[PDB]
RNA sequence: GCCACAGAG
DNA sequence: ATTTTTTTGCCTTCCGAAAATTTTG
DNA sequence: CAAAATTTTCGGAAGGCATGCTCTGTGGC
């Protein structure tokens, strides 16, 4: 009902930085893409979509 | 939404040319934003039921969906596919500026991305202006429930 | 009427005078512009916009009849386009609309 | 630009320009003293300066803030005034003479802390990353906030559809004076009515009180030569004659009958009616001779847009657009709080030399410097009075404001940070939707899209964008001089009947003359912009629907730089920024070699902007630098809000005031009256390049 | 719709904003039909009959002339002559003008004359800029008139204004199926009973635009209450 | 010559033609006997040669002034540094070249020229005298146009 | 890009005080030809104010009424017009002699505008007689109510109105713009550096 | 105690 | 003793002024 | 018949009300 799908992306975001060891950007208009993230997610062992 | 854009700048060429026929109860600008306006609905309800009808079992907006727990159909169709058409006050996004909605786009320019038409779904990240235009309708809700 | 005395640009007003008869005069200077046998208007063409015969089209492929048109002095035309119309109530007669081939200048009856 | 003009910088600016420059002015508008008894006395401020001596090379010592805020006293810095004046029968001036205390703003030029390094806040128990910007009035932090009002000096033409009339309001602004005049429609003719003029004037009347004494001329100043305009006003013309005025000095009988402006001195009639056209009908515009005809020009417009505006009801101006608002800082509510207080000072003191100089007992004149600190003290409490309530009551401009000034938020680093930058609405009562409450198209990276509260004020408070700059006023006489230079006629030798055969030029408001070529002036001014022969924030901007080119010089008005676009290309190239990350050419250098200027939102009007590099077309003329300035300070800790919805935003907008967590380096050393801290706060993992820039990483 | 129409239907408001009477034709399945009878309702300036108003002024008489049209009244098929014209100027009191003066010229032309120090410009001037401004046909209070195709392809005639009674009265609709909006007209027209009525159906149907779903009853008991 | 005493009425145009009639208003008050760019250059090409024969028209007419509106500071001259009113002899020349444009070259800088405004009404030159033996204002010719020089930047 | 001929610009006449009168009812171009030059019968000029009062005699044959004027307005047959010489700073009045442009500064340009003292003399004379039949330190003005008053104090001056005057005029200008040839000093793009 | 803003749903 | 506003809509009662109608000469 | 008294109609101004419901804080007079 509320429509935050950038808090999934936050959360994805999150993850694979915390796995690759650096932090995110989340900049509007732009930012960390979500394909890079589900290749650190995917190269660490995890689902793509956390 | 390309279809609906080409047919959309078709009227536009006829409403500036000056042969767009009128409604029977409307002047050429009142016709022209009506008969956009169920263009642009049309077009945001095909992509919402093609999307929806394409969604596999144990999707969980489709199952909050189809319990009513929480959330709708318009939801899932605004998070997965095309937002749609920003609507305000009754009408599309009215010429913040001189005879046009924003400097980002030319002077007299009625194109449906130019008046509050947002393409980008909510997964996919809206631009600028869509952003703008999402921001005015979601103000006038908030002012409207205040 | 918008008229401007020449001698200072000042607006021309019309008085009624001693003598009864209307001049253009300055209350400003000391002028004035007689009208006798003269004529003056300010004609303000109003604006007229297009509009459609709500009974244009009408007398295409219809039954004729003879009945003389009321301009019988210009023209002597007999067969006329004619058809019923309901305009009104329905417990008083259903009119008709009949318009010569020869003259035009259409008209309509009970 | 973070560096120099920065967000919260924008208040220190404005005070920066009340300290320096506009004292000046606020004292030279009533620079002079006389006495009632002795003609030969006569007292004149001839300079003014705060927080410092001529004579002492190094400034007064300050109370640190730090101390200030724990002993519960008042940061302020001294205000010192050099008078000149009579002792006997010898011109005698003094320099260094307190008047009172003038609060300074912190990290302001006067401020203790301006330029320090880390040590030197460490030193004084302040913490470099708060943002300053406020006064400390008896320990508490307040932050004057942002007023929006009206445009002042020009012209505003509004409609009331459902009682049927029009009306042209002028709010004209200046340190002499300040006035409200109105040009409405009544019963289908045109009347002016102020405050000070007991019944509404016919136009034609008001028209004829100036230079203009010919029907004709007033009839083609007002319509020119379009005939529905002239249908619309024929009727004004009759009541000319009606009335029997023809004459100037008929119409200024006519006018002086009937004013209620109480006078000092009784006054002739005629010189009354001669005194409220001049410096009361429209107080902005001055005469200091016999020509009427800036003035007799401004009516006349004024009459004209009104006339356009009854032809059809499309043509009025709308009050939320951003460019027909401006915004007052801090710097010019002190200094039209200052004005007051100088002149209920200045009364005071010229009633205490009336009442000493009536003694005729006292063979040696007293020294009237002696008598300076009994008045004194009342305007530092008055002044602190103004700052620490915040009701903001001046009756000599009938001005009623409450809550200008707010307790400063310490519940978070960004409630701080967010409490500056924000900006308070003019109408708050306002409860339609769709008026003042909207989120206004113009406000495009002017103002943030997100930062508004719910409830009540929702959407007429406001805050601030990332990049914006606030203009602050300047001199207009060089700007006017250059406009006759490059081509402009003057108002006083073209013709009145060919007046709207071409392009007029307005600056600030009121019509300089006639251009025969627009663009090209546009386009020269444009260029000597960009050179840097004026001012960067002069804005020119061409609006065809009233065949007019505008130059606006004053302050208040709400900037934004971006990329200028030539021949399809964008001016910043590969190198510019090459250079500017090696460490040189820096924002200003930007600006000096014309790759950047500033836009307002009326020459953002006569724009065509280009969000991104690889949309640029031919036709565009600017370059968006980057987007997100369009989000706030506040709204710059959302992750991915361009994937939320805005109501989401709003919320986050909202909320974040109110997270608790690290305050500042400081903040063991702070004793406030209710603080929230967090043991063990983290930076977030999915930062923003907003939350970079306004270092909330550092203090999360 | 929604809450500002619950608002001014609850309390008596003598005017409201957008009222629509919905009047039924006697012949629904012809546009010529309607549109006649659209003729009859919808009011029709003098700005809209005429090709010009003038000031003349002669050697001793001055007077005002108006060239009305033919074409445009024919093609319209408006039910109005040149007397009817005439006798519409004479009615407007605004004018201050009196059936003596008002004359015939031709099938076109109208003459208002002015007979009486400067009062007969002014009281032209006036006259003049009045003049075109006067409703010749129609109801005054009218302020337009559409022709609605409905959904099972019979024509409806829907106006915009406050004539309840002269356009149920107007030939060619039906006054017993005639319905207006607005409450209080309703209680003028055809009394308290109808009003109820009234007060009950526009409540209900405010409400189920919204799909509020409230059972009727309350809205009864709140129209009783009324009336 | 009593037709200018007839009651004089004004220039009324159609609200609809207002913006399409300046040009034919425009030259019709002098009468000889980007788009905007585009519009304003054919503009300045017509303005160059309607002053080139204007000027060429008043060679050596008695009586015939036109109005020059110069910069109010012009470029600074060697003395004989000296005062804007202190010029004296010549100090520039119009040019005109081939494609008919017009340029004043005033010292060592180049500077445009157009004719302005189009006044509607009649202007003359009267010369004042303020001697206290006989104080004097003789007429010395009327206006006829006016140009204006501006910097070519 | 090469000029085909030049046309010289000179400058003269740092003393001569010409003055451009600019009538707001008298149209340039009657017709298609120019207007016929009013007559002026007298001028006055306030030399403190700088108010200028031109005097033109108006037909009394054609379009007069006699009655009204010799009636209320004791019989004026001239309309005065009356302006104010505004300062204008870079005007130039400028004749040609031989393709060789010479150029007058002008002093003020005054909005000459019509003028109508009789009815403010009647007016003024009415309420004298209205208000003797039965009667029912103070120098602070600055500004336009000074002006005002030393306007109004001060008398006018009766000046001797000639025409054909323009032929010493050109001869003393061309005289006084023969002999000297300014060499140029400013660089095009200094003049451009400042006050553009 | 009175005002004044600030927030919460 | 110069001199801004700072919501927007709806409602009844009053109170001259002018218009409409009847009533006295 | 038209002058004079009585009554009705018609405006603009003057009043009034609304501008949620609860709740938690501070700061200054
Ligand atoms: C110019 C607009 C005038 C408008 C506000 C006037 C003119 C016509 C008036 C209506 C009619 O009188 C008929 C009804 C009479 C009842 O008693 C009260 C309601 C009723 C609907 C009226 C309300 C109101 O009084 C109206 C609409
Ligand atoms: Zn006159
Ligand atoms: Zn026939």
């Amino acid at each position: 009902s509320r429509m935050t799908v950038g808090k999934m992306i936050e959360l994805i975001s999150g993850k694979a930085g915390v796995l690759n060891g650096t932090l995110e950007y989340g900049t509007c208009f732009g930012g960390s893409k979500l394909e890079d993230m589900s290749k650190i997610l995917v190269d660490q062992g995890f689902n793509y979509s956390g | 939404v390309e279809i609906a854009y080409h047919k959309c700048d078709e009227l536009i060429t006829l409403f500036n040319k000056g042969e767009l026929e009128t409604q029977p109860g409307c002047n050429e600008e009142q016709t022209l934003e009506a008969k956009i306006g169920g263009l642009l609905s049309k077009v945001r309800e095909e992509v919402g039921d093609v999307c929806i009808n394409e969604l596999d079992n144990w999707n969980a907006p489709l199952i909050m969906a189809t319990c009513g727990s929480k959330g709708s159909t318009l939801n899932v169709s605004q998070m997965v596919a095309v937002v749609g058409q920003q609507i305000i006050s009754g009408n599309r996004v009215p010429d913040g500026f001189q005879d046009r909605s924003l400097p980002h786009f030319p002077k007299n320019s009625k194109t449906p991305q130019s008046k509050g038409f947002v393409r980008n779904s909510f997964f996919s990240g809206l631009s600028p202006p869509e952003f703008l235009f999402h921001a005015i309708s979601g103000r006038e809700g908030l002012v409207d429930t205040a | 009427m918008l008229s401007f005395c020449p001698s200072c640009n000042n607006m021309l007003l019309i008085t009624s005078g001693d003598s009864g008869v209307y001049t253009l005069a300055c209350r400003s200077c000391p002028y004035e512009f007689p009208i006798e046998g003269i004529e003056i208007y300010d004609r303000k063409k109003l604006p007229r916009k297009e509009v459609d015969d709500v009974l244009g089209g009408g007398w295409d492929n219809v039954d004729q009849t003879k009945t003389q048109c009321p301009n019988y002095d210009t023209c002597g035309g007999e067969s006329a386009y004619f058809f019923q119309l309901q305009i009104r109530s329905a417990d008083e007669p259903m009119t008709t609309f009949y318009k010569c081939v020869n003259c035009g200048h259409r008209w309509k009856e009970n | 630009f973070l560096k120099v003009k920065g967000l919260v910088k924008q208040h220190l600016d404005s005070f920066n320009y009340f300290v320096d420059t506009d004292l000046k002015k606020i004292i030279k508008a009533n620079q002079l003293i006389l006495s009632d008894v002795d003609p030969e006395f006569y007292l004149k401020y001839v300079d003014i300066r705060v927080g410092k001596k001529s004579s002492s090379s190094t400034k007064d010592y300050l109370t640190p803030p730090h101390e200030c805020r724990l002993r519960d006293m008042t940061y302020s810095a001294p205000i010192y005034v050099d008078i000149e004046y009579t002792r006997g029968r010898n011109i005698i001036m003094h320099k260094d003479v307190e008047i009172g205390r003038m609060p300074i703003m912190l990290r302001s030029n006067k401020c203790i802390l301006y330029d320090a390094d880390e040590s030197k806040m460490a030193k004084l128990n302040e913490c470099p990353l708060d943002p300053g910007g406020y006064f400390i009035v008896n320990g508490t932090e307040k932050v004057i906030l942002v007023q929006e009002q009206l445009s002042k000096n020009r012209i505003i033409v509004e409609a009331d559809e459902k009682k049927g009339i029009v009306q042209a309001s002028v709010t004209s602004s200046t340190h002499e004076r300040k006035s409200k005049t109105y040009v409405i429609t009544k019963n289908g003719k045109i009347y002016l009515k102020h405050n000070s003029i007991a019944e509404e004037i016919p136009i034609a009347i008001v028209l004829k009180a100036c230079g203009i004494l010919s029907d004709l001329e007033i009839m083609q100043l007002v319509c020119g030569n379009d005939s529905s305009y002239q249908d619309i006003f024929a009727v004004n013309l009759e009541e000319s004659s009606k009335l029997d005025i023809y004459t100037q000095q008929q119409a200024l009988e006519y006018i002086g009958a009937k004013v209620k402006t109480m006078r000092r001195q009784k006054l002739t009639i005629l010189q009354e009616g001669i005194e409220a056209i001049a410096t009361t009908v429209i107080a902005h515009l001055t005469v200091e001779a016999l020509d009427f005809r800036e003035k007799a020009l401004y009516i006349a417009m004024m009459t004209r847009r009104v006339v356009m505006a009854m032809y059809n009801p499309k043509m009025i101006d709308d009050r939320d657009y951003v460019g027909n608002k401006r915004l007052e800082l801090a710097g010019q509510l002190i200094s039209l709080l200052f004005e007051d207080l100088f002149k209920k000072f200045n009364n005071d003191f010229k009633l205490s030399i009336d009442k000493v100089l009536k003694k005729p007992n006292r063979a040696m004149e007293y020294d009237a410097l002696l008598s300076i600190n009994v008045h004194s003290n009342n305007i530092t409490s008055g002044l602190n009075r103004a700052i620490s309530t915040g009701n903001w009551s001046l009756k000599r401009f009938k001005m009623e404001r409450a809550g200008v000034t707010h307790v400063l938020s310490r519940l978070s680093y960004i409630s701080a940070l967010g409490m500056m930058t924000r900006i308070s609405s003019q109408f708050e009562k306002s409860r339609k939707v769709s008026g003042p409450r909207a989120l206004q198209p113009s406000q495009f990276g002017m103002l943030c899209t997100a930062d508004t509260p719910e409830g009540e004020a929702c959407g007429l408070v406001k805050n601030l964008a990332l990049m914006t700059h606030i203009t602050t006023d300047d001199e207009e006489e060089p700007i006017k001089k250059l406009c006759y230079v490059l081509g402009v006629e003057d108002i006083t030798l073209i013709d009145s009947a060919s007046l709207h055969l071409n392009y007029g030029v307005y600056l600030n408001g009121t019509l300089i003359g006639s251009i025969r070529f627009p663009t090209k002036f546009v386009t020269q001014f444009r260029h000597l912009r960009r050179t840097g022969k004026v001012s960067e924030f002069i804005s020119i901007y061409s609006n065809s629907h009233q065949m007019a080119v505008h130059i606006a010089t004053d302050g208040g008005r709400i900037c934004r730089p971006l990329i200028i676009v030539s021949d399809g290309q964008s001016r910043v190239k590969d190198i510019h920024l090459r250079k500017l990350l090696d460490g040189e050419l820096d924002f200003d250098d930007f600006l000096k070699l014309g790759l950047v200027e500033y836009l307002d939102v009326n020459e953002e009007n006569d724009s065509y902007i280009a969000l991104y590099e690889k949309d640029i077309v031919p036709s565009m003329t600017h370059l968006e630098i980057e987007p997100f300035t369009i989000l706030g300070a506040v709204a710059g800790l959302i992750p991915y809000p361009h994937h939320n919805q805005s109501p989401r935003n709003t919320y986050q907008c909202a909320m974040g005031k109110q997270a608790i967590g690290a305050i500042a380096y400081n903040q063991f050393k702070r004793i406030d009256t209710l603080l929230y801290l967090m043991t063990y706060p983290q930076q977030p993992m999915v930062k923003t390049k907003t939350i970079e820039l306004i270092d909330y990483d550092k203090l999360p | 719709l929604g809450v500002p129409r619950i608002k001014e239907i609850i309390n008596a408001s003598k005017v409201i904003s957008t009222p629509i009477i919905n009047a039924v034709l006697v012949n629904d399945n012809d546009e010529r039909a309607a549109r006649v009878v659209k003729g009859r309702v919808e009011k029709t300036l003098l700005s809209d009959v005429a090709f010009y108003v003038q000031d003349v002024y002669k050697d001793n008489l001055s007077f005002i002339q108006v060239r009305i049209d033919l074409g445009t009244i024919d093609k319209l098929q408006l039910e109005l002559t040149i007397e009817d014209i005439a006798v519409a100027i004479t009615r407007a009191s605004k004018l201050k003008i009196q059936a003596s003066d008002v004359n015939i010229i031709g099938k076109d032309r109208i003459a208002i004359n002015v007979f009486p120090e400067n009062d007969v410009f002014y009281r032209m001037q006036q006259l003049r800029r009045a003049l075109p401004d006067v409703v010749v046909k129609g109801l005054p209070d009218i302020s337009r008139a559409v022709i609605n195709i409905r959904d099972d392809g019979k024509r409806e005639l829907l106006v915009e204004g406050y004539g309840l009674r002269d356009v149920m009265c107007t030939d060619g609709v039906i006054g017993s199926r005639t319905t207006t909006n607005h409450v209080l007209e309703v209680f003028s027209v055809l009394g308290i009973e109808a009003a109820r009525y009234s007060i009950i159906r526009e409540i209900n149907y405010t409400m189920s635009n919204h799909g509020m779903s409230v059972d009727p009853r309350h809205i009864q008991l709140l129209g009783d209450v009324m009336t | 010559r009593i037709e200018q005493l007839f009651p004089v009425r004004p220039v009324r145009v159609r609200h609809e033609d207002v913006e399409t009639v300046k040009r034919e208003i425009q030259e019709a008050l002098s009468e000889k006997p980007g788009k905007e760019a585009a519009a304003e250059l054919e503009l300045l090409n017509a303005d160059h040669q309607h002053i080139l024969r204007k000027l060429k028209k008043m060679n050596n007419k008695p009586e015939r002034f036109m109005v020059f509106q110069l910069p109010t500071r012009l470029p600074a001259f060697e003395r004989p540094a000296l005062s804007t009113r202190e010029l004296a002899g010549k100090v520039g020349s119009i040019r005109v070249h081939k494609s008919g444009k017009l340029s004043v070259k005033i010292g060592n800088v180049v500077m445009d020229i157009g004719k302005g405004a189009e006044t509607t009404f009649l202007q003359d030159v009267i010369a004042l005298s303020i001697a206290d033996d006989a104080s004097s204002a003789e007429l010395l010719g009327r206006v006829d146009g006016k140009i204006v020089v501006t910097p070519q930047i | 890009d090469p000029v085909i001929e030049e046309f010289p610009l000179k400058i003269s006449g740092e003393e001569e005080s010409l003055h451009v009168f600019q009538y707001a009812n008298r149209p340039r171009l009657v017709g298609r030809k120019p207007a016929e030059h009013p007559f002026i019968s007298a001028a006055r000029y306030k030399p403190k104010s700088h108010l200028w009062e031109i005097d033109i005699p108006l037909d009394e044959q054609a379009f007069y009424n006699k009655d009204k004027a010799e009636s209320e307005w004791n019989g004026v047959n001239v309309q005065t017009l009356k302006g104010v010489g505004v300062e204008n700073n870079g005007q130039y009045a400028a004749f040609v002699k031989d393709m060789q442009v010479y150029l007058v500064p002008i002093e003020r340009v005054a909005q000459l505008k019509p003028f109508f003292k009789y009815i403010d003399d009647a007016n003024v004379t009415r309420k004298q007689e209205d208000a003797r039949r039965n009667p029912n330190s103070q120098n602070r003005l600055t500004g336009s109510l000074l002006a005002h008053k030393v306007a109004d104090e001060e008398a006018n001056i009766e000046l001797t109105w000639a025409e054909g005057t323009f032929e010493q005029f050109k001869d003393t200008i061309v005289k006084e713009a023969e002999d000297k040839t300014l060499v140029a000093l400013e660089k095009q793009e200094d003049y451009i550096d400042n006050l553009v």
